[PDB]
């Protein structure tokens, strides 16, 4: 008669590592890494991103032609732009402090347009004739369209001066541009004045930008060149504008509405009608793992990520047949 | 393993005991049979399932990284970026890898240490009642029945 202490053996094939020795076969074990998603870009617990497509960021907020799919964009979760977006500066040029702007982007979940300075608003301003092969519409000529690209009117440019308010609650985003010809011909033909500026004052923003007339390679068939600038308008605070040429000068700005928290997606998925509640640029993600080796950056409610290929704990005990 | 029981002293396991981590198999005149300990099988299903926890909500502050971009004349600080965060997941990845090897070690070696000590209280019990065979089992002197065996896993055993 006998009685013997023992342990519990089954055909578990799960294996864990150890310091000592890998491989040991257990008799039960938990996985904790994701390794899958989707394949998709999905919603944000139901609301739907920016896809930029073929846009930049600054085809969208200047208003490239080739952007007419993002004039009216509604409130995202996150917004994705590809690597490198055939439509951005239609006619060639500079945007200033380009990365800061996106990154402001990053901290916001919508830009709501507004029109500050009506493009009829122009008398003594030829504000029709400011465009560009560089930036095609319908087969002709046509410009950044929340800008405004003025020329002289009846051979002259007198000096501009305009001020706007900001009358709303929100911070808003103004944007605008100087020219900078090819040569002083040009300047004459489109300015008239030989020596122009562009100043901008706020209560914290002091400027006043000289056109830099040269002569350069040309990009999109111009070889002439825009440089953009923008500014955040605190509400209450006013803006003034004054210049005798070269004036790209704004016409619709954009209220920013910090519902916060959003981020800028590098990728070159389209939308795939899916909702998730974490997103990584590759697809999204789905799961209680408390780790996920899909990408680094993700959005929303997500696993830890680590670059781990297997991650498991050991819970049984040596599988021993 | 560190307390020699599991693939030690106790050569191997029983696949034929699915009650149970741990347990036993007697042999009498009425007949034999697995019987999983419930005592000591929860209390280690208790502690595993509170490291499992444990480790998961340490690993609940890890970095996160966020997307940013530089011009072409800011490759120094883009550099200083990307190895920064790079930096941070190369340190999350081995504290997640070191910790489930360490613990996965101890796990094994808490089982181990589990079975040694139901054996030796089983031991303790059937003092000179019954005879060593020094494989994990018992030979009583005098037969001993199902009431009998039950009276040892009752943990009640005793002349008394
Ligand atoms: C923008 O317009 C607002 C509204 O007219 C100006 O603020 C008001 O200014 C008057 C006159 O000084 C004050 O009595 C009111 O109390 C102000 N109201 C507010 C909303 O504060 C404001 O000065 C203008 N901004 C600038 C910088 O010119
Ligand atoms: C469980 O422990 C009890 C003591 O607490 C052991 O004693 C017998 O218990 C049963 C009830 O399960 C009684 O009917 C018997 O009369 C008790 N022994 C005698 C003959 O006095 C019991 O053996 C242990 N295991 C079981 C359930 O048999
Ligand atoms: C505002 C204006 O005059 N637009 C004209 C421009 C400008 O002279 C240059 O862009 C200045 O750099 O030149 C064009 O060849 C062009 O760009 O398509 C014709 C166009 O009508
Ligand atoms: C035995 O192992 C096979 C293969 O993993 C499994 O499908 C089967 O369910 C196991 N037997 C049991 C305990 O049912
Ligand atoms: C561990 O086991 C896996 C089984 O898939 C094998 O691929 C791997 O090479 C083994 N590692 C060792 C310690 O040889
Ligand atoms: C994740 O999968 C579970 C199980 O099917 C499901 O209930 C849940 O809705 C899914 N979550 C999402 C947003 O995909």
């Amino acid at each position: 008669d006998q009685i013997c202490i023992g342990y519990h053996a089954n055909n578990s094939t799960e294996q864990v590592d150890t310091i000592m020795e890998k491989n040991v076969t257990v008799t039960h074990a938990q996985d904790i890494l994701e390794k899958t998603h989707n394949g998709k870009l999905c919603d944000l617990n139901g609301v739907k991103p920016l896809i930029l497509r073929d846009c930049s960021v600054a085809g969208w907020l200047l208003g490239n032609p080739m952007c007419d799919e993002f004039l009216n964009v509604p409130e995202w979760s996150y917004i994705v732009e590809k690597d490198n977006p055939v439509n951005g500066l239609c006619y060639p040029e500079n945007f200033n402090d380009y990365e800061e702007l996106k990154h402001l982007l990053s901290s916001t979940n919508h830009f709501e347009k507004i029109r500050i300075i009506p493009r009829s608003s122009w008398s003594n301003h030829d504000a029709s004739s400011g465009v560009s092969s560089a930036c095609p519409y319908n087969g002709r000529s046509s410009f950044f369209r929340n800008v405004v690209w003025l020329i002289k009117k009846n051979n002259a440019y007198p000096t501009i001066k305009r001020s706007y308010n900001n009358t709303n609650q929100e911070d808003l985003l103004i944007l605008w541009g100087i020219h900078h010809p090819n040569d002083a011909a040009e300047q004459t033909k489109l300015y008239q004045n030989p020596t122009t500026y562009v100043s901008v004052g706020t209560s914290t923003l002091n400027q006043r930008s000289v056109p830099e007339i040269a002569t350069r390679p040309k990009v999109n068939g111009q070889s002439g060149r825009m440089e953009f600038f923008w500014t955040i308008l605190k509400p209450n605070d006013a803006i003034n504008f004054e210049s005798n040429g070269n004036f790209i000068a704004p016409e619709y700005a954009y209220k920013i509405v910090k519902k916060g928290g959003s981020a800028i997606m590098k990728s070159g998925l389209e939308y795939g009608n899916c909702n998730t509640k974490c997103q990584t640029p590759m697809g999204a993600i789905n799961s209680s793992m408390p780790f996920h080796n899909i990408h680094p950056l993700t959005i929303g409610e997500c696993p830890k990520y680590v670059k781990s290929g297997r991650l498991v704990l050991a819970t049984g005990l040596r599988n021993v047949p | 393993g560190l307390f020699g029981a599991i693939a030690g002293f106790i050569e191997g396991g029983w696949q034929g005991m699915v009650d149970g981590w741990y347990g036993y198999h007697h042999s009498n005149e009425q007949g034999s049979g697995y019987a999983a300990d419930k005592e000591s099988t929860q209390k280690a299903i208790d502690g595993t399932t509170n490291k499992v926890n444990s480790i998961i909500d340490k690993m609940n502050t890890q970095f996160e990284a966020v997307g940013k971009e530089f011009n072409n004349l800011e490759r120094r600080i883009e550099n200083l970026n990307k190895k920064m965060e790079d930096g941070f997941l190369d340190v999350w990845t081995y504290n997640a890898e070191l910790l489930v090897l360490m613990e996965n070690e101890r796990t094994l070696d808490f089982h181990d240490s589990n079975v040694k000590n139901l054996y030796d209280k089983v031991r303790l019990q059937l003092r000179d009642n019954a005879k060593e065979l020094g494989n994990g089992c018992f030979e009583f002197y005098h037969k001993c029945d199902n009431e009998c065996m039950e009276s040892v896993k009752n943990g009640t055993y005793d002349y008394p």
